[PDB]
């Protein structure tokens, strides 16, 4: 269908827009005492996380709109 | 031989107890001295039960059996003789004392008179013989008194009219409810019981003192102990009735408190005006007065003092005596200062922290003052302050002071409000005082909004305490409607009072829109009650409310408090708004706060300990990670500040403790000056703080508090007898217990942490993942508290969600205005009544559920300072001091920032509850409970220590555990679920072993095959608990994983995977193909509902399903639809004749009520001693409740199914509450088995884990092309066994009809429209179908056999088809499937296109032309319009084909029809015209515009009592027009599923079909007396008659939507799609 | 008879009222009819098959909402009430809203202080309209806002002036009604530093 193909070109560039890795902030005994760590390190949490969390959903979105794979509640509602 | 001395003993004590009996003014002697007979009769019966433990029992078994008996009579009488003996004390001196209610009220006064003489007979026949069992043994004694309790309920529940005239009589008994209202108006004689109902009537008045011959009342006390002394004592002699001695109490104390005041006013003037102040004096006259009375004192001396001093500089040019002031109030300060420093009694404490805090205000007044250059008295900056003006030259006390701000003027109420927490007066606080002032002045009301924890309902009850006034808080919510407003604004308006509705936008807008009627009309009286022309003489204005006239008191307001854009709060209308003075309170200034109260408790460094603590807490917000459970805001931070000063007097306690005890030396300064205050700071806060971080977050806070506290560290005590008693219950209960690092640590420290909590908040939330460990911890602590302090420890434990809110907290009739007591409500009323001593017990209420808004809100105030439960019917209930409220959560993802700040927060992670300890637990558990209820207990230690190697740390089963976590499962995976799984097997494994060592008396099982047998079951059980709800290739990938890790010898099979595999008794792999067979079902029998052909996957689950529910534990069948879960549930019980099985099929909006009424047909509530136990009726039998769509009911915003609730507390608890009469049920021998569809299909939602914690689910997918080809293969076989000839061609038809269906299933899915399902129920129909045309047929060729498949194919998979392309396809595909296995045959004879199947021409099912059938109708069509309806009809050939359909379903056993098209498309018509053809009898619901749920329930009792009574073939045609609500779906579905609706028939209307179904049953020749098997047969009958024509329209949406609501629509209802007319 | 729509009791006695002012004459308003779109269904219905009084009007004041039934507004004229187009019109609807005689009192000074507060009010109203630069949220300051200082503008002018024809400019309370108006009657709403 029209909407199907429109989806996954857009799906396929935002995969080629968004990057791909990001690496967590190790711990160390004298990095805790630095409040610029203890900030930044849940900075790279949080943005690693939701990086993963977009990329597997816009890789389910392109997987369905290629019929590989069936449609789930959840991804339904992504869809729409 | 102790049992038979201690036997004796107990004899001894019962022939010698008598019953203590004490006179009532010459007319009963009542029982007296309750508590000694009921902790006799508990330890009586405790030691019995203990001796019952012992083996030497047997020899008194039978006597003690007795002893227990009457002991547990006595029990029952007792229960209920306290209450009668309460009720018809206090009800008897409402129909004697009051002479009105003789005229008012008769009947009722001549009922109690008959009930008083019946209970005077009795008691005294009790006096006669005042011996225990001499009471016991009275004929009927335990009926006379059900029956005069019931009776006396009766009275009471009749009494609301009185009581509202009495409350009209004395307006403050409007915030008294109807049980304490009642309670003091006849206890009026007897004062000293009124003594705990003062504190609902008064701010501050806790208890009144009397003299010795309790007739004068001397004064008033609070609950701390500060005493009032009036002077001029009230005497009730002179005044018995109870309101005008009370009127007389309030009118003393306030004129006694005016005096005092201007007493201590004129000692105060001394103080003030002072160089210096001699501490020793003004501690003397600080412990003269009250508290209240000094803060007042020093305010008005200050006041006094600026403005004289004013005055003095008026000229400009003067001198500044205004430093003379400030130096005054410095001196002031700094004597008070020194006197806290050291021991101080705790109410002059109180007194010397309020006079700091008010001196500190006046401080900083003065220094802004000085500051701005102030030198007259009419300056604003002055006249912003509050100042107090005392005039004693005035005659009447009332008004001899006043209070000013600004323009507006307020004399002191002079109401005793004891000993309030004061709060520090923070500029935002002076912001609102002014405000308030200004609407006050106005004649609007205060409106403070603003985020959770800003200080805006403790500055309103703050500014009320300020001006003398009553102020109460109305914990406002959704059923605060207009009559329940407009009762609380009458009772304002006639006390005189402040009424603080916080929570005020949880009102409905309708409500808030209608109560701004009442608020205009009282601000309307208010405002013309302010006009100067207004007098005394005159009749005070009277505004109308409720349609009534009621005196509105001048001291009055309305102050509401909201929390603007919170979840679950409304918006309030224009015209209610603007009656309010709103103010925004966001910014709390907490920096002051904080230096005020540490320099008012005693820190000589107060200023630096607040600029340390208070960025400290901006950086905890700022920098531990986001949770949802974190809060810092004002509320932790007072927390925080009231924890440091009890360390810091707990640790001076201690250091004098040690210099008493090491010689003697003791000064105060010396402790004061050395002293860590920065430590106890630091202690007060990781005390607070720290439960309630994450694992991560601990290590930051701790850097965090060693940046901003650099040099302090935080030493945790060691709570050594609290571990040991810890130690001590985990033991008794199979707990691993680690103290630091070992095993436990975490878990037992997070259990210290819940104890400090518990010791410092009434309020906690243990919130952590599922299998945490927060049930054991708090069990454990509260096992472990009463072991050690020697209190009894009680727990309540609620499921909130579980039930409605209305059954929760209470409901309001909206007609009688009459309150029912709610769940929680009636648990918190019971406790502080303590009519059997729960006031000396801990009690905990545990809200074990889901916390929303909705529910979770209405605790605002029981969370709060205020510690009140607010109802909608104007009562208050105080939360007692041993009373602790628990929220037992998993998340609070839900919860607003009011709840989450009210509560302490202990968070349990998943790595407290390490695998090792559930290990240790399950280890525990299996080497000491038995399994039966000895050989047990040898083999079950046995099988422990084989399984030992194996439950350990890094060994096969935690190996085996993580592996599964990253595998993909149906529904998703919990540790805990798999743990309970694998125990539940392994209990079934030994219980296998037991059974095999029983059926072998003479060779019992040795320990090499124990060995083996264990090993191999184990990993069995590891495989198919870990990997069970998961496809066939994640099992073989866990089988090989196994094979890896594992050492125990798999089977040497190369490509069979392990999970083929079961292990037999003797201890040897034997694959699962040995028990599957190549039966021949018999002809007759070929697709029976009962017929279930094995196969590998049949087998395999259904000894799973029989493992099981061996145990009663409840479990899940997950699959798609049609793949075979009831067909294998039902095929496993089969194996248990000793389990019943009932049949539940959840809709979208299935309640709990269809779980109850399952309960009350097929199980019976009965009373026991231990409580109420819910047993099915008949003995011996297992009621296996079978859910059919568990995870289909609707899941509200907040992420919760209460059925889903329901079920989890019914599972994990045992036992529900009965929301009648607010009774623990405990259920006895009932099971659940669920059924549901993947949690991905559409309109299915995906099961808590709380729930999935306790229910294995096992994955059951559709068989596959092999499965199929078996299944169907045999089912054919055995099919074409009626004509020899077709034999040859079973093989390849089967192939014919799995092709086909395969293809079907591919091309057509959900994706295109809801009801596009295939299943091997289609494979079925198909079978039946082929059979069903075959039997009377005794010769047909290949063709014919063809063709019938063909007319099937078409029937099954194109009736439901929506387009026409789909329909093409179909053909064609049916054409070249055909062409394709049975080649060499002459396709036009047996394909020829309008395949027609009817037996109207013949006898049998034989094919007919269409011309032929078309003549047959037209004839049948003229004598239906003859008959039955004349409305013609013009035929064409789809016409044939729907009539034939239609035919068809009607014609089978439980036949229904959902018929979808577009309306006027004759759908009706020819329903009607085919069951008038077979005989049925149509039936359709005559709906109007009245029509509601009551009228559907009666058409639905008319047709099933003729369909299943008198044995009549009905066909129920029904409109989706004609529902109106979802019941009428939810009713349907039931019926449609089972063929009976189970709460139908109750009450009268249940007997009465009882009879007709047995005359029915004698009709048909049958011999039927229980109502059990009438009933079975009334159902056969429906099924067998009745059948349900539902017709709808085409809609998109509306096909979806009843995909969800109404389930069986599409699976018990064939789909015929006659769409619009092409 | 205003009568405020929400409760049962409440369409009791807005039937009443209306039954007994078609008849008397008496006018009837009825506050927040949208929260019962039903009822005004069938009070619309009600209203066209009648024949009231010469005098008689019914008022039903509601907020702009699309659950208001369609017939009911056919039926009815329509007023709506909002912001005025700007500081001209704002400055014109608080002259006229405010009673000729409350303004032409004792001091000569309370004329031009009424004007600085109608031009105060004006101004923050205006400022609305853009939100982000303007303040910082749609904040309510409406009419009750400037009743509330007019009151507080009333009551220290007498306060200060006892009954005198004139009045000092020096000595009008301009510090009494700066914190005032600053406070607790406009910086009520305020919550932005
Ligand atoms: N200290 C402990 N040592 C060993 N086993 C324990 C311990 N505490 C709990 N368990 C076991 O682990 C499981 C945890 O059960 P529990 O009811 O405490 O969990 P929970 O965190 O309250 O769960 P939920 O959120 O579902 O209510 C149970 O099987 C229990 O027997
Ligand atoms: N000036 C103050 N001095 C001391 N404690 C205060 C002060 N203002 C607020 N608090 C405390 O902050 C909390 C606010 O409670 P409350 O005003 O009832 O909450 P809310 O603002 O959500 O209605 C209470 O613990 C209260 O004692
Ligand atoms: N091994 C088997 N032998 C016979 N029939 C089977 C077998 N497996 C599946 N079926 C057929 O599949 C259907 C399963 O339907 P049902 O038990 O209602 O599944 P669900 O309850 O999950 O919808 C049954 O009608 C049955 O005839
Ligand atoms: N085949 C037909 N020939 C002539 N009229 C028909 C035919 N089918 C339906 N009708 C008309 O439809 C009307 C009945 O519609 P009905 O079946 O009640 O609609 P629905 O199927 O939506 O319930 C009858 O008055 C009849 O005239
Ligand atoms: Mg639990």
């Amino acid at each position: 269908p029209a909407w199907m193909r429109t989806l996954h070109t857009t799906a396929s560039n935002w995969l080629h827009l968004i990057p791909q890795t990001l690496s967590h902030l190790k711990r160390t005994v004298e990095n805790i005492k630095d409040p610029l760590f203890r900030f930044f390190e849940r900075e790279v949490k949080m943005g690693a996380k939701l990086l993963q969390d977009v990329r597997q959903d816009l890789a389910d979105v392109v997987q369905v709109c290629e019929g590989k794979k069936k449609q789930t509640n959840y991804l339904r509602t992504l869809i729409n | 031989m102790a049992l038979e001395e201690f036997l004796k003993q107990i004899r001894e004590v019962w022939n010698t107890y008598e019953l203590d009996l004490v006179n009532y003014q010459n007319k009963c002697r009542l029982i007296r001295g309750w508590d000694d007979l009921f902790n006799k009769v508990k330890e009586h019966i405790n030691s019995v039960s203990a001796m019952k433990l012992s083996p030497y029992y047997k020899v008194f078994e039978e006597d003690a059996l007795s002893w227990e008996d009457k002991l547990n009579r006595i029990m029952a009488l007792f229960d209920v003789w306290i209450d009668v003996q309460r009720r018809w004390v206090y009800l008897e001196g409402i129909f004697t004392g009051s002479a009105d209610i003789k005229h008012l009220l008769p009947v009722e006064t001549q009922r109690f008179q008959s009930i008083s003489t019946e209970f005077l007979a009795l008691m005294k026949k009790v006096s006669k013989s005042p011996l225990v069992m001499d009471v016991l043994n009275i004929q009927g004694v335990q009926r006379s008194l059900e029956r005069l309790a019931d009776l006396l309920g009766k009275i009471q529940k009749a009494l609301g009219e009185y009581l509202e005239r009495e409350r009209s009589s004395f307006p403050r008994f409007y915030f008294v409810g109807d049980e304490d209202l009642l309670e003091i108006i006849g206890n009026s004689k007897n004062v000293a019981k009124l003594q705990k109902h003062f504190k609902k009537m008064f701010a501050g008045v806790s208890s009144i003192i009397l003299n010795e011959d309790n007739s004068v009342v001397l004064g008033i006390s609070s609950r701390e102990g500060e005493e009032v002394m009036f002077k001029t004592p009230v005497s009730i002699t002179e005044h018995p009735k109870i309101n005008e001695w009370l009127t007389l109490v309030e009118k003393e104390m306030r004129v006694t408190l005016a005096k005092l005041l201007a007493e201590s006013v004129t000692e105060v003037e001394i103080f003030g005006k002072a160089t210096s102040i001699d501490p020793n004096t003004y501690i003397t006259w600080i412990d003269k007065y009250q508290a209240q009375l000094v803060v007042l004192s020093a305010q008005i001396a200050w006041s006094e003092n600026v403005e004289t001093a004013l005055s003095s500089m008026g000229g400009g040019g003067d001198a500044a005596p205004l430093h003379s002031v400030l130096s005054n109030v410095e001196v002031t300060l700094n004597v008070l200062a020194d006197s806290v420093l050291m021991e101080q009694p705790p109410l002059r404490r109180r007194k010397l922290e309020h006079l700091i805090t008010e001196l500190v205000h006046q401080r900083d007044v003065t220094r802004s003052l000085i500051k701005s250059k102030i030198d007259n008295a009419k300056s604003f900056e002055w006249l912003s302050q509050m100042r107090f003006y005392f005039d004693p030259k005035q005659t009447d006390v009332l008004q001899q002071l006043s209070i000013q701000m600004a323009n507006a003027k307020f004399n002191y109420g002079f109401e005793y409000l004891g000993v309030q927490d004061k709060l520090v007066q923070t500029p935002l606080t002076d912001r609102c005082y002014l405000t308030m002032t200004q609407a006050l002045e106005a004649r609007l009301g205060g409106s403070p909004f603003g985020p959770a924890g800003t200080g805006k309902t403790e500055s309103v009850k703050a500014l009320g305490h300020q001006l003398g006034r009553f102020v109460l808080v109305f914990n406002c919510d959704e059923t605060f409607d207009f009559q329940a407003m407009g009762r609380i604004f009458v009772g304002l308006c006639q006390v005189g009072a402040w009424g603080c509705f916080d929570e005020f936008n949880r009102l409905e807008e309708r409500m808030l829109s209608a109560v701004s009627q009442q608020v205009q009309c009282i601000q309307e009286a208010l405002r013309e009650h302010s006009n100067p022309n207004y007098d005394k003489t005159s009749a005070p204005i009277t505004c109308e409310l409720l349609n009534k006239q009621v005196k509105v008191s001048p001291d009055m307001a309305i102050f509401i408090t909201m929390n603007p854009g919170y979840a679950g709060r409304s918006n309030l209308p224009d015209n209610l708004k603007k009656l309010f003075r709103s103010l925004a309170m966001t910014k709390p200034d907490r920096q002051l706060i904080a230096q005020v109260m540490l320099y008012s408790q005693g820190f000589r460094t107060a200023e630096v300990l607040a600029n340390k603590i208070v960025p400290f807490f901006k950086l905890c917000d700022e920098q531990l990670s986001s949770q949802s459970h974190y809060d810092f805001g004002l509320r932790a931070l007072k927390s925080v500040l009231v924890s440091a000063g009890n360390v810091k007097r707990e640790r001076i306690q201690k250091i004098k403790r040690e210099k008493e005890e090491r010689g003697e030396a003791v000064d105060e300064g010396e402790i004061a000056e050395n002293l860590p205050e920065q430590e106890i700071l630091i202690q007060s806060v990781c005390e607070t703080m720290v439960p309630k971080l994450v694992a991560e977050d601990i290590p930051l806070l701790f850097s965090l508090l060693s940046d901003v506290f650099p040099g302090v560290q935080y030493h945790r005590g060691e709570m050594t007898a609290l571990r040991e008693e810890l130690k001590k219950v985990c033991q008794e209960m199979y707990l691993t217990y680690g103290d630091g690092e070992e095993v436990g640590g975490m878990w037992v420290e997070k259990v210290l942490q819940l104890y400090q909590i518990t010791q410092i908040n009434h309020g906690l939330m243990m919130v952590g993942p599922s299998g945490s460990g927060k049930s054991m911890a708090w069990r454990v602590l509260l096992k472990a508290l009463e072991r050690l302090e020697g209190v009894e420890g009680v727990a309540h434990i609620i499921d909130p969600k579980a039930i409605s809110k209305d059954h929760l907290y209470g409901t309001l009739d909206p007609n009688t205005r009459e309150w029912t007591d709610g769940l929680f409500t009636h648990v918190l009323r019971k406790i502080i009544d303590s009519v059997r001593g729960e006031l000396q017990k801990r009690q905990w209420i545990v809200f074990d559920g889901d916390v929303d808004p909705e529910w979770v809100e209405n605790l605002n105030s029981v969370l709060d300072d205020n510690k009140l439960l607010t109802l909608p019917n104007g009562e208050r209930l105080s939360l007692p001091p041993n009373v602790r409220i628990m929220f037992e959560v998993q998340d609070l993802k839900y919860a607003t920032l009011a709840t989450v700040s009210r509560c302490g927060m202990v968070w349990f992670s998943e790595d407290v509850l390490s695998t090792d300890m559930i290990f240790n637990n399950f280890l525990a558990r299996l080497r000491s409970i038995p399994l039966d209820e000895s050989p047990m207990l040898q083999i079950q230690r046995d099988a422990a220590t084989i399984m030992q190697p194996y439950f350990t740390s890094n060994g096969l089963v935690t190996k085996a555990l993580e592996h599964a976590f990253q595998l993909e499962h149906i529904m998703d995976l919990t540790r805990l679920r798999c743990l309970g799984s694998l125990f539940s097997m392994l209990h079934q494994a030994c219980r296998n072993v037991a059974q095999y060592n029983a059926n072998h008396p003479d060779f019992p099982m040795q320990i090499e095959q124990l060995e083996r047998y264990i090993q191999r079951y184990l990993v069995y059980a590891i495989l198919w608990s870990l990997s069970g709800d998961s496809r066939l290739k994640m099992r073989a990938e866990l089988g090989e994983y196994i094979r890896r890790i594992t050492t125990v010898p798999l089977p040497t099979a190369p490509n069979i995977p392990i999970i083929d595999y079961e292990v037999s008794i003797s201890g040897e792999w034997s694959p699962w193909q040995a028990k599957v067979p190549q039966i021949e079902v018999e002809t007759h029998k070929v697709a029976a509902p009962d017929v279930v052909v094995p196969t590998l996957d049949t087998v395999r689950h259904e000894a799973l399903l029989y493992t099981w529910l061996a145990e009663h534990k409840p479990l899940v069948l997950c699959g798609p639809p049609g793949s075979g879960k009831t067909m294998t549930l039902f095929s496993a019980l089969r194996a248990l004749p000793d389990m019943e099985v009932v049949g539940l099929n959840f809709s979208s909006a299935t309640t709990p009520e269809l779980l109850l009424k399952t309960f009350d047909h097929y199980c019976e509530y009965r009373r026991t001693p231990n409580g109420v136990v819910l047993a099915p009726v008949q003995l011996g039998k297992w009621l296996v409740l079978f859910c059919d769509e568990i995870n289909l009911p609707d899941m509200d915003k907040y992420g919760t199914q209460r059925v889903i609730s329901f079920i989890r507390q019914m599972v994990e608890h045992g036992g529900f509450y009965r929301t009648s009469d607010q009774t623990w049920v405990k259920l006895e021998r009932i099971q659940f088995v669920g059924a549901c569809n993947p949690p991905t299909d559409p309109g299915r939602k995906p099961l808590s884990h709380r729930f999935l914690r306790h229910v294995p689910v096992v994955y059951v997918d559709y068989p596959g092309p092999a499965s199929l080809t078996q299944i169907y293969g045999t089912f054919n076989r055995a099919m074409l066994r009626l004509i020899p000839s077709l034999r040859t061609y079973a093989e390849p038809l089967t192939a014919a009809m799995v092709e086909f269906y395969t293809m079907s299933q591919e091309r057509f899915t959900q994706d295109t429209q809801p009801h596009y399902i295939y299943s091997p129920r289609e494979m079925t129909r198909w079978v039946r179908g082929i059979f069903e045309a075959l039997r009377p047929l005794e010769t047909l060729p290949v063709e014919g056999l063809i063709r019938i498949w063909a007319h099937e194919a078409l029937r099954l998979f194109q009736d439901r088809l929506v387009e026409d392309e789909e329909r093409r396809w179909t053909d064609e595909n049916i054409d070249t499937v055909a062409l394709k296995h049975f080649p060499n045959i002459d396709r036009e004879k047996a394909m020829s296109r309008p395949i027609l199947y009817s037996n109207w021409l013949s006898k049998d099912y034989i094919p007919v032309d269409q011309e032929e059938l078309r003549d047959y109708v037209k004839a049948r069509l003229k004598v239906f319009y003859e008959e039955e309806l004349d409305v013609p009809l013009v035929l064409f050939n789809e016409v044939l084909d729907h009539v034939l359909r239609i035919d068809r379903i009607f014609r089978q056993p439980q036949g229904h029809l959902l018929l979808i098209g577009v309306s006027g498309a004759g759908k009706t018509t020819l329903s009607r015209f085919v069951a008038w053809m077979n005989g049925l009898s149509v039936y359709q619901i005559k709906v109007h515009r009245k029509y509601t749920g009551e009228d559907f329930d009666e058409d639905l009792r008319t047709v099933l009592r003729r369909s299943g009574c008198k044995n009549e073939k009905i066909a129920f045609i029904m409109d989706e027009s004609n529902v109106l609500d979802s019941g009428f779906l939810e009713r349907m579905n039931t019926l449609l599923a089972n063929g009976e609706v189970p709460g139908l028939f109750e009450g009268d209307e249940y007997a009465t079909l009882m009879t007709q179904c047995k005359e029915g049953a004698q009709k048909e020749g049958l011999m039927l007396d229980s109502h059990e098997e009438l009933y079975k047969w009334f159902t056969s009958q429906v099924i067998r008659n009745l059948h349900v024509v539902f017709t709808m329209n085409p809609s998109s949406e509306g096909l979806k939507d009843r995909a969800a609501t109404s389930p069986a629509l599409f699976n018990r209802c064939v789909l015929n799609w006659f769409g619009d007319w092409s | 008879t205003s009568i405020a729509i929400g409760s049962a009791e409440g369409f009791n006695q807005a039937d009443k009222a209306i039954n007994t002012a078609v008849k008397s004459g008496r006018w009837v308003m009825l506050k927040n009819v949208h929260l019962a779109p039903g009822w005004l269904m069938q009070l619309e219905k009600k209203l066209h098959s009648l024949q009231p009084h010469a005098c008689f009007r019914l008022f039903l004041t509601m907020e702009i909402n699309p659950k208001v039934p369609v017939n009911l507004l056919r039926a009815g004229r329509i007023f709506v009430f909002e912001p005025p187009p700007g500081v001209k019109a704002n400055m014109l609807r608080t002259f006229s809203s405010i009673p000729v005689s409350r303004i032409c009192k004792s001091p000569n000074e309370r004329a031009r202080l009424y004007f600085l507060l109608a031009w105060f009010h004006a101004i923050i109203q205006e400022r609305l309209r853009y939100a982000p630069l303007g303040w910082s949220k749609k904040y309510e300051f409406g009419e009750s806002d400037l009743r509330s200082a007019c009151d507080t503008v009333d009551t220290w002018l007498d306060d200060t002036a006892k009954g005198r024809q004139n009045i000092s400019p020096d000595k009008i309370p301009w510090s009494a009604l700066k914190t005032l108006m600053a406070q607790s009657i406009y910086g009520g709403r305020v919550d932005n530093e």
